[PDB]
């Protein structure tokens, strides 16, 4: 697939797409390859030249002078570790990474990726604004607060504790609840449509969640919805 | 007699037979120009690390000994341009043009040929230089998890260090290649490229030029510090060069530890990190100081590689996910970070102020550990837990912006007296800066001395100014 | 005569044939000093240690010291005998490597010198002592609380900055001084920043004289690194053996002995063990400790300091280690702050020798109320963090005033002190600290200022001290 | 009220030494199983890799 | 019969000829040091160096010495101090012994063997009550550092004076100091007169140390067959398995949990299935057996720890807190059994004490709630006073053995309530007062227990319980 | 053999009934572990009484056991085995304290175990 896009991005100098499903597969191959072609065995048996064989593919997937690749990979996480030798050693060669979490699927929030683990080079306040990027860290801050005070109220309880503690548990339910979102592709999964958010609405909508402004609204209107507005007709349906 | 042939070709290994006069260490050249270090010797084979591209090498070709023990070019010259593990010129630009060279095998500084470290290494960084104290001749680890800050606090080392009489290295290890020219193209804009040498092992190439990196890179500045200038040198992932030592050994067919790694590594690493060292002044005063970085999964400070490197060094600063997710930002944790050579590293002025924070942080960490959310407890622990809140929003600062150190001093001045009691913790942050203005402005005679003297000046005219300030401050 | 030439090479491991078939033995010595024949090559000054008899007369070695730069075929030959190192006078006051070569520079220790071997058969038992007897250190806490065993095995864990440094240097003063019995110091795998800055504060404080330092540094290979305790061993088995005083040996860290074994065991080739440790932990740990013993004629009683791999006292470097320990002294931050030193936490430091059969009665007695004193207090600490002082029950207050003048008189003003501060330190025998806090305990004293109490010698110095403020 | 109030404030500050009375106990009897747990793991992986080693 | 070494490394030799060698035979170097050939490959014999191997290099000429591995045996060996091969090391010359046994012995067979019918009287009080001994048992002590073993044991070997046995002492991985000090110890008690020490100390090979558990029980057999009565001690049965995982782990023996060869089950009970009653057709002896293995965090749940308390007939785990908190020995009740006992205690004794060690459990937990407990009820409160006094009564002090006569006349006092007058402090002082008196005025009650192993009168006794009760005085 | 035709539908009723009480009581451990029954409310302090009853009423007297304890054993037919776990489970025998539940055969035990007491 690669040789075709360097034909295209060196001579012809459009820019292009790559789309690589399942990289973990191509490190996964050399293993069973390796004792066979005589080679000792290294870590959690996997094959002596790991990292070796991952920079000289990912070293050839860039943007030249001549022209852009953008290239988008699934990386398989190989036993919901990622700790694993072949997910840390693919964490050294990207720009953008989102992780994605079952227990964040167990409890049905689709998309479902970690506000925390995620990052990007983008995320600096001149490359996406002032504005965009105090919203986005404190949003990062709520998340991790609500994470700490769930041990507290799992064991002792939530009326136990203080007003902003509990102005936490409030907004943080919501945030966490209106990053789900409603697909075309889950057009087949859940029945429902699909939408399109711009980037100037999304940043309105979690200023107004973090500003209190619709917290008298039910938190389970947030579920699966893709601008602010909806979130209120869901709510006029339920009868608030 | 000094010429053989190769036999097994693999991985960026191979394997010859003949060559009987070669030494251990040394370098041996492939027809197609590729260059070698013999790394064994048994009774019919020798066996050859490939030091470039292994794809022209096969069964039978002629391999023949040069007669130098491993060897990196030093000079002049290489400062401001982009090399390559060996002397070899990537940035473009034509050659090098060096006129020396150094084995990459040096003998370390012994005990009689040292001094103790006595001076400062300015970082500008609010919590480096007042809490964690770095002195010239030491060897500091920053280890933490991937995204904490790490390469941004090592960039900010060099830009601080413009005005001082420093030299600085930089040795990129195992990192993707745009990555490397972000951090160049960033340092030309800053003017930093003047005075700096970035040493580059990006992913593609043989694991064997990966562990070669960091000793290249200590080769050129031990030139420059037996001659007497001071020089810094940062190593951007010794976990990196710890597992392409691992694949070179696991395919000489080495015997394995406690995860495939050779029983070697604690070898290889104590050889690169004692050849920093404060020489004395016999041998000239010159100074290298040393930064490695590791790069813990999952935090274990427990792993083969983490304990090892925590040990061979003088000090640790480890940084925490969570606390830059909480806007404490770089994101030193206190209670962990240590230096064993503290205390002598500061500028007088700076020990004094110093000292009381870190006692004050510590009461507030226990405290605060438990106490923060009760609305009311004795009057005591409230002036504790408010002065908490305020030292840990002082400590926070923006990314590539250095302090000078008379500024530093000032700051840590006015909290640690109770100037800064009055004003609330959402406005320290500006209150700072509306404090720089006014004493650039009116404030210059204060300012003069403690450049001067390391010293501070009289209480009663410190006290007056910053009173008055508090006056104009709204 | 016969000689060796090398066939193997790789890292610290080299393998030599001896073609007659005239072998070593599996611990002797083998040197390498070879000057270069061409211009290619370069000249070598080697050391290697055997290991094993693979077959075809052929031996596995250890390397001593870099072995980069060795050709096959180089010659080699044997000394007959271990590693050797100089015995005697000559060696007090001096630095020096594994091998016993001296890295001051301070000249060099003449060919006459009485060399003996490194490796020796241990102590037998028709050579050893039937009755303990304890050693008088001078020092109020470890006397009273830990008392030291002639023969035992002592161990140090303490934080960075808390007095290691000043403590042993101020028992090398007092063994040297009192009990006229000299001192080594091993540092095995130490950072060469901390070396001379050890020299200089030994000789600063004028303790050199009296005793006799080895260093093995972290940038030395394994080998090397782990056979340094064994040369600092068998310099003071001459002076137990011949001089017959009485000896003291301090180990820089016992973990980085244990670390070196295990990277060898992985040169040549063994199969690990639990927690991938050698498979041979604890015949190498006793084979060290075994000769650290108190013979009729005289004694060896060693500090070790020990670090806990994990904070794990369960992995297998502290299970076989912790096996040969006899007292455990613990050193405290808090206090440090706070201003006592020797800084040494009461509640946490155990002997197996506080028992009444080997102290006697009156000291076993003596020794638990101050423990049962200190401790109480420990809990009202909490109470008195978060209440007034007012607030406490009489009886509550009469163990709050005891405790804090046992807790002052603890701390002792030392003789190498007087370069940190300006006075003259003392000296105390067991008797007299017994003695002094029986009448502590029954509270005869109790008419004083608090800090009289700070940084004294016998219980008589507080009442003349007391005058002193008025 | 005076009876009531200074009860219920007692009631609660045993419960609470109590409760971490108890937490601190599990404290301990858990850091046992992590420490025994962390060495059964590194003995493992060190018999895999020496069991492919000796076959090779 | 002759071979040739050909590697000499690690304690372990290979060696190339000795063509009739029989395997475990001893086999003997030119150097005049000793070995075992444990393995008998096509062109090569391996053999295990069972002394310093630092003397022996390729080209040595082993011998054959002819004889399976065999250990010295006779009526010499008592009171001398010997090596785990018939060597003398106290000085004062050779051991001057008759014959030999194989180390290798086949256990005492079913339908060679018989129930337990006759008492190991230990003299500690806990022991004796809670977790009777007979002879034949085979008995673990389990525990942490420094808990009461090796104390435990000693006290165990001088009281088996007065009675008519033999006793062993097998010091495994010890350090050399403590084993010269326990022989002068027993020397002053005067027990050295009918007793053996057999030292593998910590600077030897490690096969000297697989081999000397069994070496002392090869020697104790050749008694129990004859008939007499005999007792083995094992001090660190948890150091044997430690010495064979090493031997193992370099003949490249492939590992398992921990890294133990499996091969430490067949080991352990090797050794301890040698330990019998013999029926009155081999002539009514006994060997016993009590070892000894200590335990990582003071947990009972773990590899080696559990095997030991699958071979034996009970267990004794002895408690670190416990030791810390006063109670000397150092017993929990609970985790602590007999499954031979019930036959092994004389009938006074039986009727005496057989509910105590259930009911003393009840308190240990009935203490732990009542801590944290702010209101108890009355039958509660009484069995908390009756616990506190059972603890003192358990508490001894070292080196003082208490005849089994006096226990049961103690023990009568605290289970009939008794005791229960007199507080706490002074329960240890009542026990020393009503020893002596029942010296020198009580001596009636004190023939009838030996003789008929049975109770007096309760009429009589409880009269003279209540008469000391009169003399007796308080605080 | 736990299938309602192999054993009657009353037999499956009460084992699958005394399973889901023992499996709801695995879960209410772990916070009994540290503030102990104060944070239990209603339906949980009802079904920790009950499981206490059934964990002891599980345990019996064998006649093997008589070389270890004193007492004599109890053999339990089945019909008797399914009556007293059904009233355990009613509720019949709340009043009844939880020391009288062990080592016993038949329900009629711990009426007379618990008399002996008077509790
Ligand atoms: N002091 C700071 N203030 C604000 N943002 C910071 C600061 N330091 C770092 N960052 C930001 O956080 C991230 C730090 O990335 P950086 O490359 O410094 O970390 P790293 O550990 O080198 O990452 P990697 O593991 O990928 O090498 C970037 O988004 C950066 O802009
Ligand atoms: N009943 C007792 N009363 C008083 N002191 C005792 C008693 N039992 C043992 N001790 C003492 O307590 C310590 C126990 O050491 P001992 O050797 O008995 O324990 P151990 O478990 O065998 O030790 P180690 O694990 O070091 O081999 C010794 O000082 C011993 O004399
Ligand atoms: N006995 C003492 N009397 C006075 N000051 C002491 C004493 N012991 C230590 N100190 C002070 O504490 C410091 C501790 O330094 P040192 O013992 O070298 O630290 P470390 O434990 O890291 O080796 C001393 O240099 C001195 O400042
Ligand atoms: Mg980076
Ligand atoms: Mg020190
Ligand atoms: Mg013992």
């Amino acid at each position: 697939g690669l040789t075709m896009a360097e034909y295209f991005r060196d001579e012809q100098g459009q820019d292009v797409l790559l789309f690589i499903d399942n990289i973990f597969r191509f490190t996964q191959a050399g293993s069973e390859v390796s004792a066979l072609l005589g080679r000792m065995p290294s870590a959690v048996g996997y094959q002596p030249t790991l990292a070796t064989e991952m920079g000289q593919l990912q070293e050839r997937i860039t943007s030249t002078a001549k022209g852009s690749i953008t290239s988008i990979q699934a990386i398989y996480v190989p036993a919901d570790d990622y700790t694993d030798p072949a997910p840390a050693t693919t964490f050294s060669h990207l720009d953008a990474t989102t992780n994605l979490e079952r227990k964040l699927a167990e409890m049905g929030i689709y998309p479902a990726v970690d506000p925390l683990a995620s990052t990007s080079r983008a995320l600096a306040p001149e490359i996406v604004g002032e504005e965009h990027y105090q919203v986005a860290r404190k949003v990062q801050q709520t998340l991790q607060r609500y994470k700490e005070l769930q041990d507290i109220i799992a064991i002792l309880g939530m009326d136990e504790l203080s007003d902003e503690d509990k102005l936490v548990v409030h907004r943080a339910r919501r945030i966490q609840f209106f990053l789900s979102q409603n697909f075309h592709v889950a057009e087949q999964f859940t029945g429902q449509p699909g939408s399109y958010v711009p980037v100037k609405e999304t940043v309105r909508g979690f200023k107004e969640i973090l500003e209190g402004k619709y917290d008298h609204l039910p938190e389970d209107a947030f579920r699966l919805v893709g601008r602010i507005e909806e979130v209120v007709e869901k709510a006029k349906a339920m009868g608030v | 007699s000094d010429v053989g042939t190769v036999i097994q070709v693999g991985d960026g290994i191979a394997r010859a037979h003949g060559l009987d006069n070669v030494m251990s260490g040394e370098l041996v050249e492939f027809a197609n120009g590729v260059m070698g270090m013999a790394l064994n010797l048994e009774e019919n084979n020798v066996g050859i690390v490939i030091l470039g591209p292994y794809t022209g090498i096969k069964e039978g070709d002629e391999v023949r000994r040069t007669g130098r023990i491993m060897e990196v070019p030093v000079g002049e010259a290489l400062i401001g341009r982009v090399v390559n593990p060996l002397g070899q010129p990537v940035d473009g630009l034509g050659p090098v043009e060096t006129t020396e060279t150094r084995p990459i095998e040096s003998r370390a500084p012994g005990v009689m040929d040292r001094r103790s470290v006595h001076e400062p290494l300015q970082t500008g960084i609010k919590a480096i230089d007042a809490l964690v104290p770095i002195g010239r001749g030491q060897r500091e680890l920053i280890i933490g998890d991937r995204q904490t800050g790490k390469t941004s606090v090592a960039i900010d080392t060099i830009i601080n260090q413009k005005d001082q009489n420093m030299i600085s290295i930089y040795v990129a290890i195992g990192q993707k290649e745009s990555t490397v020219r972000t951090v160049v193209e960033t340092l030309r804009k800053h003017g930093a490229l003047d005075y700096t040498i970035v040493v580059t092992a990006s992913a593609s190439q043989p694991a064997p030029l990966l562990f070669l990196a960091p000793y290249a890179g200590v080769a050129m500045g031990e030139y420059f510090m037996y001659k007497g200038k001071h020089v810094l040198v940062v190593y951007d992932d010794l976990s990196k060069q710890a597992a392409a030592y691992r694949e070179l050994s696991l395919l000489l067919r080495r015997p394995p530890g406690r995860e495939a790694y050779p029983g070697d590594i604690f070898y290889l690493h104590s050889r690169l990190l004692e050849r920093a060292a404060k020489l004395s002044d016999a041998k000239g005063g010159g100074s290298l100081t040393a930064l490695p970085f590791v790069e813990t999964q999952a935090g274990d400070i427990s792993a083969y590689i983490p304990t090892n490197v925590i040990s061979i060094t003088d000090g640790q600063i480890f940084l925490q996910s969570d606390l830059f997710f909480s806007g404490v930002r770089p994101a030193i944790n206190a209670g962990l970070s240590v230096s064993r050579v503290g205390g002598a590293a500061q500028i007088k002025a700076m020990k004094k102020v110093a000292g009381t924070l870190r006692l004050d942080l510590a009461a507030y960490r226990e405290l605060e550990a438990f106490a923060q959310f009760g609305s009311d407890l004795d009057k005591a622990t409230q002036a504790k837990l408010a002065r908490g809140a305020r030292t840990v929003e002082v400590l926070k600062q923006d990314l590539h912006q250095p302090i000078p150190v008379e500024k530093q001093v000032l700051i840590i001045y006015a909290l640690t007296r109770g100037f800064l009691d009055d004003i609330p913790v959402e406005d320290v942050r500006r209150f700072e800066k509306e404090f720089y203005l006014f004493l650039d402005q009116n404030g210059q005679h204060l300012l003069e001395h403690i450049r001067t003297t390391k010293d501070l000046p009289n209480e009663d005219d410190l006290n007056k100014a910053i009173e008055a300030f508090k006056k104009t401050f709204v | 005569m016969t000689r060796g030439r090398v066939i193997q090479v790789m890292g610290p491991v080299v393998d030599v044939k001896f073609e007659n078939g005239h072998l070593p033995a599996i611990y002797n010595a083998l040197k390498i000093q070879h000057k270069a024949r061409n211009e290619n090559e370069v000249d070598i000054d080697l050391t290697l240690e055997v290991a094993l008899h693979l077959g075809d007369d052929t031996v596995r070695t250890i390397a001593m010291a870099s072995t980069d730069g060795l050709i096959r075929g180089m010659e080699v030959i044997d000394t007959g005998a271990p590693i050797s190192v100089p015995v005697g006078e000559v060696t007090l006051g001096r630095v020096f490597n594994v091998l016993g070569e001296p890295i001051d520079l301070e000249g060099d220790i003449p060919a006459d010198a009485r060399r003996d071997p490194i490796h020796r058969p241990a102590p037998k038992f028709e050579e050893l002592a039937t009755e303990v007897e304890i050693l008088e250190t001078g020092i109020k806490v470890v006397d009273l609380l830990a008392p030291y065993i002639k023969g035992g095995k002592i161990g140090l864990f303490g934080g960075a900055g808390v007095g290691k440094t000043v403590l042993i240097q101020e028992l090398i003063h007092n063994i040297a001084q009192e009990h006229g019995g000299i001192s080594v110091f091993a540092g095995v795998g130490d950072r060469t920043r901390e070396g001379n800055d050890l020299y200089h504060e030994m000789k600063d404080s004028g303790v050199i004289s009296k005793t006799a330092m080895v260093f093995g540094q972290m940038n030395e290979p394994p080998g090397a690194r782990m056979r340094v305790a064994l040369t600092g061993l068998t310099m003071a088995e001459y002076f137990r053996d011949e001089q017959g005083q009485d000896v003291l040996l301090f180990i820089d860290n016992i973990f980085r002995f244990t670390q070196a074994g295990s990277e060898v065991s992985a040169l040549l080739g063994r199969m690990p063990s639990a927690v991938g440790y050698q498979p041979t932990l604890a015949t190498e740990m006793g084979q060290l400790q075994e000769r650290i013993t108190s013979t009729a004629k005289g004694s060896i009683t060693s500090i070790q300091a020990i670090y806990v791999p994990a904070d794990d006292y369960t992995d297998p470097a502290p299970a076989t280690t912790f096996s040969h320990l006899d007292a455990t002294t613990n050193l405290e931050r808090k206090l440090a702050e706070m201003g006592i030193y020797p800084a040494v936490d009461p509640l946490a430091s155990t002997s197996r020798a506080l028992a009444p059969e080997i102290v006697g009665e009156e000291h076993y007695q003596v020794a638990r109320k101050v423990q049962q004193t200190l401790q109480r207090y420990k809990e009202l600490q909490d109470i008195i963090a978060i209440l007034g002082m007012d607030e406490l029950s009489d009886e509550d207050k009469l163990v709050v005033h005891r405790a804090r003048r046992i807790q002052f008189f603890l701390s002792q003003n030392f003789h190498v002190a007087e370069q940190f501060t300006g006075q003259p330190g003392s000296y105390v025998p067991v008797k007299e600290t017994v003695r002094g806090f029986k009448e502590i305990l029954e509270g005869k004293y109790d008419h004083l200022p608090e800090d009289a109490f700070r940084l004294v010698g016998r219980i008589e110095e507080v009442v003349e001290k007391a005058k002193a403020m008025g | 009220l005076l009876d009531a109030k200074a009860s219920e404030h007692a009631a609660r500050m045993t419960a609470m030494k109590n409760a971490t009375d108890n937490a601190n106990e599990l404290i301990r009897t858990l850091t046992l199983s992590y420490n025994r747990a962390r060495q059964a793991a590194i003995t493992q992986e060190i018999t895999e890799i020496v069991a492919g080693a000796n076959a090779l």
